[PDB]
RNA sequence: GGUGACCACGGGUGACGGGGAAUCAGGGUUCGAUUCCGGAGAGGGAGCCUGAGAAACGGCUACCACAUCCAAGGAAGGCAGCAGGCGCGCAAAUUACCCACUCCCGACCCGGGGAGGUAGUGACGAAAAAUAACAAUACAGGACUCUUUCGAGGCCCUGUAAUUGGAAUGAGUCCACUUUAAAUCCUUUAACGAGGAUCCAUUGGAGGGCAAGUCUGGUGCCAGCAGCCGCGGUAAUUCCAGCUCCAA
């Protein structure tokens, strides 16, 4: 917090997703990769919005420690940040949840449904008794 | 199928014939007066001149005024005066003839910082330059075959967190500093 | 194969789309429209790779969804749609507008041009035949086709197009001392004047044409398309004017401007 | 066959069993060239003996 | 002398792979017959069942016995005779087991003074006779 | 009639073609099963339906060869797809995670993709690069210097043994961050972490070719070594060991 300076560059508005992209270079001299989190707040401090909107990915430590690249985003409305953002960034910060099965079995109920035909008091009890 | 390169070259040739007593003395000079680990990275840079040796004579028999040798030929000068084993005033292809491996070795960063002075030794300043101390401009450097540029040769120091620029002693001061503060009131 | 190939592998894609090695094993490959695979750029890269807009495949995706991407005057959701030669790629949400030209190296690049030089767009017309009732036709260098032709108009000219509606504003003849440009080849991407028409009965014709510096090149008759009367050009060129330079004076450029921001 | 194969491992069952004598760690690497280089070019030795090989048995 | 027109080149070429047949290397390499005769089949190794065990009467100048082993590739099912190439390594062969056997070095050409022994072996019982030798492990007893 | 010593026809190929790979004065000689383009095939043949596009095989019909279930009345097959087994062999990886990337398909911003991506095994191979550095004592060495050998120090470099002797560090444990679809790894960065710094470099050699012992102890034309010359029959520069050197 003493020595932790946030430089941004390549900044870029775009309404086409209603976003302006930015890359940032953090400075954390003696100290380890900065948390997003606070990248997220003080990037929003320098330009003024609240601290869940703003979207930090892809940082890379340069060899030696100081110097950290990361990619930025920002956004004029949270709703449109639920609309036009990968899923995952999404789950990071909490908004979006994949509380989901694995693809195998998927893939598994999938070839099962094959086996039934139309009835759909078998085609939805097709995964029931083999759990 | 996959997405990757597998575009590799090796960067060293192996001598023709083994064991001559000319030969292994040359190197074995070479590689103690360098402080250099093996054989293989004085055949490595061996290598390196023999390349610019054959691309500066290719040139040479290339007609005059052809655009590939006035291209070519500023090209691979250029950039022998910017490492720094060329003259500034001597950029003539046939000077790049005569240049040797003792002038591609002391570039080396290993060299340098002896040179520098930054090391007492130039075995010295392997283990030095390895253990993450010395920096060239503001990033810091663990490879002792980093050749230094003319430009960059001046910002070659120490680095900030290393226990000879900035604070932050190491290990061993710290443990004998806390075991003589233990041994007493 | 038994089929139509739906797939382009990374590496054999076209080299002026400027992709690399290391991203994935596939390419946009186009879908089927007014130009050819290889001289098109698919809206996807222009939107990633070109204005850097969009991140990844899906993110051009929504751009195209929402339906503020207009080529030639309509609106196109493709996401590998072939855009092509000097056509107008105008997203109005962001003012920008775009004339799809060759740089000087056979490469397609970035060229802003004002909104009311995007109303308009130059075609060059490669078959004129009549139809049924006597109707003349006329299909340009786009597979965009057109009745009624002022019967001036022959093979490999240019027709002033505009949008919107369609019809020949007005037309550039083919002739000798106009200004064109090269379409395809070593030559792709240079303006030029025509100073000779060389012809060869039952094979391609050669032209000669003479760039502002004076520089002398030859190309093919199919690779012409006269985008000037006489010397005057009838768009916008892109910076470097569509003059050749070789390797020798490029560096020395590079060198002064580097020299100058230094 | 001549039935002559029963001698086989005669001589190595024959030698005497002398353990290897314990040693200095051998410095490798960089190391053992700055050793074999100062051994051998930073060094007079005012004794003749019509350069010597270095493994001399004297 | 040789011909030397504009328009010979037919004759160069096919006088110079008539020529080609001359030498025993290109020969041995194009005609198929020593493939065919090569115990191994163009493998440089192969791995065969102990037939026996032999000993081989050096040359003149020589005096000793060379102990080799009989062993059945199981492919093929061919008769070779393998060279154990150590002091005391013949005790570690015993009777039927898997040998893998190489080359002797000079290409189905008898070495030094065993005559006509052109294989050696390498490991039995799938463990390398060179780490039994030297103790770095022992038989799967 | 047509084709043939300007090599037809026939046979062989351990022949898929090409871009390309290895070697590298020049000229060439081998190699291209293998990620890009083209072709072919889906156990071997043959014949078809649908469709714009198939002689399709993760479509159908028949025969041949294998092979599964059966209540013996019948029914169902095609891993030269991803994994994974058997066999064959000198010889080649996990029955893992994900559509996050690149793209593909679909009615389609929303679904699917063993394509493909990620991780696991991986000394095929390629790049970088640890296994130590420094100082002060002893004893030699130096164009050393001081009286002109003798003795010392106003200097320099190696070497052997030492309570030296306190400085620097990673490889390891391990916090967090970062990376990522989620991880891992790397890079960051806490706390530990080096005096046989036992945190221990190996593989092959020492007659010549070819760098290195005319050392010591055994064996005695035996065992064995030896690519080739050759060594060994009792004083082995060549075998089996120790020691010491050599090469990478
Ligand atoms: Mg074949
Ligand atoms: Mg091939
Ligand atoms: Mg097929
Ligand atoms: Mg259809
Ligand atoms: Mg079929
Ligand atoms: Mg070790
Ligand atoms: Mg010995």
């Amino acid at each position: 917090n003493d020595t932790v300076t946030i430089r941004t560059r390549k900044f870029m508005t775009n309404r086409l997703l209603q976003r302006k992209q930015m890359v940032i270079d953090v400075l954390h001299p003696g100290k380890a990769t900065v948390p997003k989190t606070e990248i997220r707040e003080k990037l929003a401090k320098m330009y003024k919005t609240t601290p869940d909107v703003i979207f930090v990915f892809g940082f890379r430590t340069h060899f030696g420690g100081g110097k950290t690249t990361g990619f930025g985003m920002i956004y004029d409305s949270l709703d449109y940040a639920k609309k036009n953002e990968p899923k995952h960034r999404l789950a990071r910060h909490g908004l979006y949840e994949k509380k989901k099965t694995s693809r195998k079995q998927r893939k598994e109920r999938k070839n099962r449904m094959k086996k039934v035909r139309g009835t759909a008091k078998a085609n939805v009890g097709a995964g029931k008794k083999p759990k | 199928p996959v997405a990757r390169s597998w575009v590799c070259r090796k960067t060293y040739v192996t001598p023709r014939r083994p064991f001559e007593k000319s030969r292994l003395d040359q190197e074995l000079k070479l590689i103690g007066e360098y402080g250099l680990r093996n054989k293989r990275e004085v055949w490595r840079v061996k290598f390196t001149l023999a390349k610019i040796r054959k691309a500066a004579r290719e040139l040479l028999t290339l007609d005059e005024k052809d655009p590939r040798r006035l291209f070519e030929g500023n090209a691979l000068l250029r950039r022998l005066v910017r490492i720094g084993v060329l003259d500034e005033g001597k950029m003539k292809l046939d000077y790049i003839l005569g240049l040797k491996i003792e002038d591609f070795l002391e570039r080396r960063l290993q060299t340098q910082v002896f040179k520098l002075g930054l090391a007492k030794s130039i075995h010295h300043a392997r283990v030095l330059i390895r253990q993450r101390h010395i920096r060239v401009r503001k990033q810091v450097v663990n490879i002792p075959s980093f050749i230094v540029r003319l430009d960059s040769q001046k910002h070659i120091d120490f680095s900030l967190r290393s226990p000879y620029g900035g604070g932050r002693p190491g290990r061993v001061k710290r443990k004998n500093a806390k075991k003589g503060q233990g041994g007493a009131g | 194969a038994r089929g139509p190939k739906k797939h382009l592998k990374r590496v054999a894609a076209p080299k002026h789309w400027m992709l690399d090695k290391l991203t994935g094993v596939f390419a946009p490959r186009p879908s089927t429209g007014p130009h050819k695979l290889r001289e098109c750029l698919p809206l996807i890269i222009f939107l990633r790779n070109r204005l850097k807009y969009a991140l990844t495949g899906d993110e051009v995706k929504k751009i195209c969804m929402q339906r503020f991407i207009k080529i030639d005057g309509k609106v196109r959701t493709d996401i590998t749609y072939p855009a092509g030669f000097m056509d107008v790629i105008s997203i109005d949400k962001t003012g920008e507008n775009f004339r799809l030209i060759y740089d000087t190296k056979g490469r397609f690049a970035v060229h802003r041009i004002t909104p009311e030089e995007a109303k308009y767009k130059l075609c060059k017309v490669r078959k004129i035949f009549v139809g049924t009732k006597g109707i003349p036709h006329l299909v340009t260098h786009d597979a965009r086709t057109i009745r009624y032709p002022d019967p001036l108009i022959k093979v490999n000219d240019t027709i002033q197009i505009d949008l919107e509606t369609g019809k020949i504003t007005d037309f550039i003849k083919f002739d000798t001392g106009n200004l064109c440009m090269v379409t395809g080849g070593a030559n792709l991407g240079r303006i030029g004047v025509i100073t000779n028409r060389e012809r060869h009965p039952g094979s391609f014709d050669v032209v000669h044409v003479k760039d502002a510096n004076g520089n002398s090149f030859a190309t093919r008759l199919s690779n012409i398309f006269v985008i000037g009367k006489g010397n005057k050009p009838w768009i916008s060129l892109p910076r470097g004017k569509g003059i050749r330079l070789t390797i020798a004076e490029e560096r020395d450029k590079r060198l002064a401007a580097k020299q100058s921001s230094g | 066959v001549h039935g002559s194969l029963a001698r086989a491992g005669k001589v190595r069952g024959q030698t005497p069993k002398v353990a290897k004598q314990e040693k200095k760690k051998k410095k490798t690497g960089r190391a053992k060239r700055r050793m074999q280089y100062n051994r051998r070019f930073v060094n007079v030795v005012p004794t003749f003996g019509k350069k010597k090989g270095p493994n001399a048995n004297s | 002398g040789k011909c030397r027109g504009l328009r010979t080149a037919r004759k160069l070429r096919s006088h110079r792979r008539d020529q080609k047949w001359h030498d025993k290397q290109y020969k041995k390499a194009h005609l198929g017959t020593a493939l065919k005769a090569n115990p191994f089949g163009g493998a440089s190794h192969a791995k065969g069942i102990v037939l026996e065990k032999v000993g081989v009467e050096a040359k003149q100048p020589n005096s000793a016995i060379r102990k080799c082993v009989r062993v059945q590739l199981i492919k093929n099912g061919k008769k070779i005779t393998a060279f154990v190439p150590n002091d005391g390594c013949l005790n570690f062969i015993e009777e039927n087991d898997e040998v893998l056997v190489a080359g002797f070095g000079r290409k189905g050409h008898a070495v030094g003074d065993i005559p006509g022994v052109r294989f050696k072996v390498v490991k039995v019982a799938n463990v390398s006779l060179l780490a039994l030798y030297k103790g770095k492990k022992e038989r799967p007893r």
